[PDB]
Formats: C-alpha cells, sequence, structure tokens
C-alpha cells in the first residue's frame, strides 16, 4: 500500500474525528518501531553472546 | 582577567544568558498552555510553533 | 501528509534506523557474518 | 520609560493560594 | 461559547450595527457567562480564581 | 513588528518594547540580543549597546533601590549573574 | 509536430555548446551472440565504436563507461582516480545500470552473465578485486542485451533475445524469477516507468509487452508494421513514447491513474497517438538544401519532462545515412506537446553514437553525447 496506492496512504495520514488525533499513523509507526527495536536488541544480545 | 575580558568568552556568557532566558520562557509557555489546555487547543503535534 | 503527522515522528524513526544500521554493521564485522551460503539454482524447495 | 520593569515570568504562576498540602 | 471562539469580537460587532440601543448588557452578561462556563473546565486553580 | 526588528537589526536601544515586554527577563532578553562586542564604526552610537554599558546600566544607573532588593533579591541576582557581573552578584548575595 | 518545423542545423564546422533562452548557442570547439548484441545495442555502431555503453549514477556526478576492450571505467567529479573493472567473465558488454538508493553498486550485462560490481565510494582503487564482482547467470539467458533496476532499488530486470521470459533478480537474496509468456520472441530492451508501477519490454518481433510491477500482469501491443526499436516514459509514468523500425513516427501511449480498486490490469488507453513525424524533408541553410528524416534509433527524456532528445538515423539517401540529434521541447499537462527546439551537432566528421540526460543537474538539463571520435561531450540546456 505504501508503494502502489496513494489513497491508502491518505487513509494512514488522516486525523480521526472527533479528537483530531492521527490514530492510524501512530498505531502503524509504533508497531513498526517495536519490531525494529526488537531486532536491534536481538542483534546486540547475539553480539554479546 | 584575560578570560573574563575575551570577546569570545563575553559572547559565550551572553549566548548562555539568552539560552537560559529562552528555556525559562519555554518552561513558562509550557506551564501556561498545560494549565489552560481547553483555551490553548494544543491538539497532537509537538514543536515550539 | 497535509497534517505534518509523519514529521512529528521523523527524529525517532531516524534514530531507530541509524541505531539498527549500527547493530547490523557491528554484527557484519563478525567471523562468518559476511560469507554467502552455497546455493543450488532451480530447487523445488526454496533457500531464500 | 527607559528604566526596566521589576517582575519575573513566573509571577503569572505564583498567584495567591494555599501553597501547601497537595492532595488528589 | 460552546465551540470556543472569544465572544468579545462578536459582542463588539453587535454594537457597530446599532446607532445607540440596549445591545450591551446582554453582551456583558454573555462575557460574564463565557468566563463562568470556561472556569468549569479550567483545572489550574490560579486561572479558575482569576 | 517593532520588537522583532529591534532585535534582528540591533536598533532603538532607546525603546523597551513594553507593549510586548512586561517583565525583567524580557527586558534582559531584549537588551542582551541588542548587545555588540565589536568596534564597527559604521554603527551610530544611539543604536550601540555594549555588554559593558548594560552591566553599568544595571549596577550603577538603576541599582539595588530600583530592583526592590529586599522583596525580590533573586531577581537582582538574576539581573547581575545573566549580565556576567558574578563578583558583584556574590557580594550582593553574601550581604543577606 | 514534423521535421518541417525545426530551425536549420548549425553551419558546417560549428558545434552546439549549450541551450539558453530556448536557443542552441554554437562555437568553433569544446546471428551469433556478438552480431545479436550489435542488432539490439543502444549504440548506433556498437561493433566499431570505441565506446559500447555510458551510464550516469541516478543521484551523483559519477558515471560508468564500457569500452571496446570490455573494460568498464568509472569516473567521478571528485576523483582523479578512475577504477578499471575487468572480470574473467566480462565479454561483449551490452548494457550498464547503476542501482538507485546506493552510492556503491553497478550492474553490467555480458555475453555469459550479469556482473554486479561493488565499489567503495571513498576508496576508488584503480583496479578493484575480482571478489567485488557478484556473478548472476541462468541457463539459456545469454547473451544479456539490457538491464533495468526498479526505482525503489530492491529489484533488477534482465533481457535476452534468445529467452521468452524477462528475468527478475533480487541481487540481495540471489533469487531468479522468470516471467514466461506464451510465444512471440525473446526480450530486446527493458524500461521501468519512474513510479516503479510499469515496465516496457520490447521483442525482435512486431509486438511489445507492457507489464505491471504490483500483480506482474502483461498487456500486449501487436498492431505494428515492424519491431518497436526504442521508447521512453514521461517523469510521472503517465505516458510512454515509442518508435517502430520502418516507420518515421514517434507514437505516444497514455496510462490514467488507478482511481479504482480490485484488479491488476496494466491500464493503457485503447490506442497510441502520433505526436511527431520524421519523414524525408528539406530545410534551407546558408550551406544549401540540407535533407533530414529517417528512423529514431534512441530517445531520452530529461528528469524535468521539458526536453526530449531523439537520435535519428538517416536513410542511405539523406546525409549519407549519418545519425543526427534532434532536440524537442516537451509539455506533459494539460496537453502532451512536442515542440521543436533544434539540431545538436558536433566536431566536423564526428557522428553521434549515444545520447543520455543527467539525472540530478540543478540548472535545467545536461545532455551527455558519445561521439564516433571517442569523445564525450556534456551539453547543458539552461531553463
Amino acid at each position: 500500500l505504501s508503494q502502489y496506492s496513494p489513497s491508502r496512504r491518505q487513509e494512514v495520514f488522516s486525523l480521526s474525528q472527533p479528537g483530531g488525533h492521527p490514530h492510524n499513523w501512530t498505531a502503524i509507526s509504533r508497531e513498526c518501531l517495536n519490531l525494529l527495536n526488537g531486532m536491534t536488541q536481538k542483534l546486540i544480545l547475539y553480539q554479546e553472546a | 582577567l584575560k578570560n573574563r575580558s575575551s570577546v569570545e568568552v563575553r559572547m559565550e556568557f551572553v549566548r548562555q544568558a539568552l539560552a537560559y532566558l529562552e528555556q525559562s520562557y519555554k518552561n513558562y509557555t509550557l506551564v501556561t498552555v498545560f494549565g489552560n489546555l481547553h483555551q490553548a487547543q494544543l491538539g497532537g503535534v509537538p514543536g515550539t510553533y | 501528509d497535509r497534517f505534518g503527522v509523519v514529521q512529528t515522528t521523523l527524529p525517532a524513526i531516524l534514530n531507530t534506523l541509524l541505531t539498527l544500521q549500527e547493530a547490523v554493521d557491528k554484527y557484519f564485522k563478525l567471523p562468518h557474518a559476511s560469507s554467502k551460503p552455497p546455493r543450488i539454482s532451480g530447487s523445488l524447495v526454496d533457500t531464500s | 520609560s527607559g528604566a526596566p520593569p521589576v517582575r519575573s515570568i513566573y509571577d503569572d504562576i505564583s498567584s495567591p493560594g494555599l501553597g501547601s498540602t497537595p492532595l488528589t | 461559547i460552546r465551540d470556543n471562539a472569544a465572544v468579545d469580537g462578536i459582542s463588539l460587532h453587535l454594537q457597530d450595527i446599532c446607532p445607540l440601543l440596549y445591545s450591551t448588557d446582554d453582551a456583558i452578561c454573555s462575557k460574564a457567562n463565557e468566563l463562568l462556563q470556561r472556569s468549569r473546565q479550567v483545572q489550574n486553580k490560579t486561572e479558575k480564581e482569576r | 513588528k517593532r520588537a522583532v526588528y529591534c532585535i534582528i537589526g540591533r536598533c532603538d536601544v532607546t525603546d523597551n518594547q513594553s507593549e510586548v515586554a512586561d517583565k525583567t527577563e524580557d527586558y534582559l532578553w531584549l537588551k542582551l540580543n541588542q548587545v555588540c562586542f565589536d568596534d564597527d564604526g559604521t554603527s551610530s552610537p544611539q543604536d550601540r549597546l555594549t555588554l559593558s554599558q548594560f552591566q553599568k546600566q544595571l549596577l550603577e544607573d538603576y541599582g539595588e533601590s530600583h530592583f526592590t532588593v529586599n522583596q525580590q533579591p533573586f531577581l537582582y541576582f538574576q539581573v547581575l549573574f545573566l549580565t556576567a557581573q558574578f563578583e558583584a552578584a556574590v557580594a550582593f548575595l553574601f550581604r543577606m | 509536430c514534423s521535421l518541417g518545423l525545426f530551425p536549420p542545423p548549425p553551419p558546417r564546422g560549428q558545434v552546439t555548446l549549450y541551450e539558453h533562452n530556448n536557443e542552441l548557442v554554437t562555437g568553433s570547439s569544446y546471428l551469433r551472440s556478438e552480431d545479436l548484441i550489435a542488432e539490439f545495442a543502444q549504440v548506433t555502431n556498437w561493433s566499431s565504436c570505441c565506446l559500447r555503453v555510458f551510464a550516469w549514477h541516478p543521484h551523483t556526478n559519477k558515471f560508468a563507461v564500457a569500452l571496446l576492450d570490455d573494460s568498464v571505467r568509472v569516473y567521478n567529479a571528485s576523483s582523479t582516480i578512475v577504477p578499471s573493472l575487468k572480470h574473467r567473465l566480462q565479454r561483449n558488454v551490452a548494457s550498464l545500470a547503476w542501482k538507485p538508493l546506493s552510492a556503491s553498486v553497478l550492474a553490467v550485462a555480458c555475453q555469459s552473465c550479469i556482473l554486479i560490481w561493488t565499489l567503495d565510494p571513498t576508496s576508488l582503487s584503480t583496479r578493484p578485486s575480482s571478489g567485488c564482482a557478484q556473478v548472476l547467470s541462468h541457463p539459456g539467458h545469454t547473451p544479456v542485451t539490457s538491464l533495468a533496476w526498479a526505482p525503489s532499488g530492491g529489484r533488477l530486470l534482465s533481457a535476452s533475445p534468445v529467452d521468452a521470459a524477462i528475468r527478475v533478480w533480487d541481487v540481495s537474496t540471489e533469487t531468479c524469477v522468470p516471467l514466461p509468456w506464451f510465444r512471440g520472441g525473446g526480450v530486446t530492451n527493458l524500461l521501468w516507468s519512474p513510479d516503479g508501477s510499469k515496465i516496457l519490454a520490447t521483442t525482435p518481433s512486431a509486438v511489445f509487452r507492457v507489464w505491471e510491477a504490483q500483480m506482474w500482469t502483461c498487456e500486449r501491443w501487436p498492431t505494428l508494421s515492424g519491431r518497436c526499436q526504442t521508447g521512453c516514459w514521461s517523469p510521472d509514468g503517465s505516458r510512454l513514447l515509442f518508435t517502430v523500425l520502418g516507420e518515421p513516427l514517434i507514437y505516444s501511449l497514455s496510462f490514467p491513474e488507478r482511481c479504482g480498486e480490485g484488479k491488476g490490469c496494466v491500464g493503457g488507453a485503447k490506442s497510441a497517438t502520433i505526436v511527431a513525424d520524421l519523414s524525408e524533408t528539406t530545410i534551407q541553410t546558408p550551406d544549401g538544401e540540407e535533407r533530414l528524416g529517417g528512423e529514431a534509433h534512441s530517445m531520452v527524456w530529461d528528469p524535468s519532462g521539458e526536453r526530449l532528445a531523439v537520435l535519428m538515423k538517416g536513410k542511405p539517401r539523406v546525409q549519407d545515412g549519418k545519425p543526427v540529434i534532434l532536440l524537442f521541447r516537451t509539455r506533459n499537462s494539460p496537453v502532451f506537446e512536442l515542440l521543436p527546439c533544434g539540431i545538436i551537432q558536433g566536431e566536423p566528421g564526428a557522428q553521434p553514437q549515444l545520447i543520455t540526460f543527467h539525472p540530478s543537474f540543478n540548472k535545467g538539463a545536461l545532455l551527455s553525447v558519445g561521439w564516433s571520435t571517442g569523445r564525450i561531450a556534456h551539453i547543458p540546456l539552461y531553463f
């Protein structure tokens, strides 16, 4: 979706009414960052080991 | 006396005094906005603007 | 992004990508961490 | 006119009240 | 008052459109009420008493 | 629109911008951005605040009886220390 | 547009130096596998030219040059040191392609393999080791004629006129994915659109095939008289220009955007349009009649979409059959236009062997021309 559909990127950047918060982006980014930091720690613990 | 008379060190004292006074006003503007959030309408975007 | 929403997260994104690139380029200096495994082309089972 | 004011920025925060015993 | 614009600008516009009339004490009562209904949501004690 | 120009162009040291600057930190911040250290003789002296002029202006041309020292002592210490008058700021803070 | 709307070629002995104010300013100077490469190479005389391929790096002032000795050389504006790439499998080089989103990776098409060279961008040694050269090959995909990286840097394509399947390569997992179709010929050239959503594939036959980079679907174009010889995408990927061997015609084919869900179909308009004619005209010059017209052997568009360069080849009745560079000014919105700009000309006795634009030139455009003298020129177009 991030390469091949602009409308589905606009679904990710949208602010959720009523409270104006970017819940779609702040969910997707947060879990991608959880996985990337999980791999950073998985590499550190193997270099220590 | 030569360090306190330096142009460079007297620029540094004023560069730090301005940084202190600017972060002081940043603390005061943060407290003013976080007390009055219903007027302030801060939303969900971080940054001094 | 008509709302700047992604820009608010850009510093944290660049930090996690650069600290991950550090972890990968600390790791790839280890013995055997640079050698490619020998492959058979056209197997029905994959080795990706 | 050219002379300074004599006040801090925190004067808007230090308004009169109980100062003490912070509950809830 | 609900959607949280400041009433002061519309209270003044209601006076230019009047050559001289009553349209003043309702606007003062409206500002007195705006501040009172905002005081109910305000959590800084200093600000609420202000 | 005055104050932002008085800062960026170091001009009208004779104006305090007091329709924006109500307070001693904003007076310090305004005048500290207006400071020069540099003997550029293309500058007219009526725009020309040096740190040395501002140091004297607080310590001698306004003084402890302008800043109400017994009621706001830390504000006069803040005025002297943010103008790097550290020796006078210690001599003051050691009297109380 | 037509050749009867161009300004005259510059007087016999002048060279075109640059474009400025829309005018071209001049001055006094600045088969076997091998015959099958010569049939489908981008160079107008690949079998006798000193220079077999040129390629810019997609972001930096670095370029790669394949030579008649099957060296590839690399040049950089910030290095007097020029690396000399020569592997034991490096023979009859047909194409070069730099990887986008990388400082340091070059693909090379050879008679027996693809070579992926890794080049240390700070430490450009005069002759890098044969370990810095990853070898890719598949039985039957030989010779390789053309190479095309995806704009996103994660995929490489390769063409061979012998092989009825485009080979997609992941250079990092070292996988090979043939895209087999059901007859027609093998593959001659390959061109991605800049969005990375579409791919043109040409054949030895009077048929081309456009492909989709999402669902890997195929859309067929069979009402041609001759082979599709060359083509170029617009910077938005919404238009494809192409030319047909035996026809003096520049065609255009449009692709509207996917304002709709639920199907992989490549999505072109039901036909092409004709936008420029290259028929056998006269133009009057101070040096007499000059005669112009022929077949478009190469076409290259600028990154900005405002300049199209066309390498025409004359027929053996028109300027002895010499190749000529036409410059068009382009517009892509609201209408597609080809306006003339002029005729690009070199050293007296040189012939244009190759053309290409620079991908990151912050002053209008910059046209690289490879000449039969073995010289490279770089002609800026200021706009």
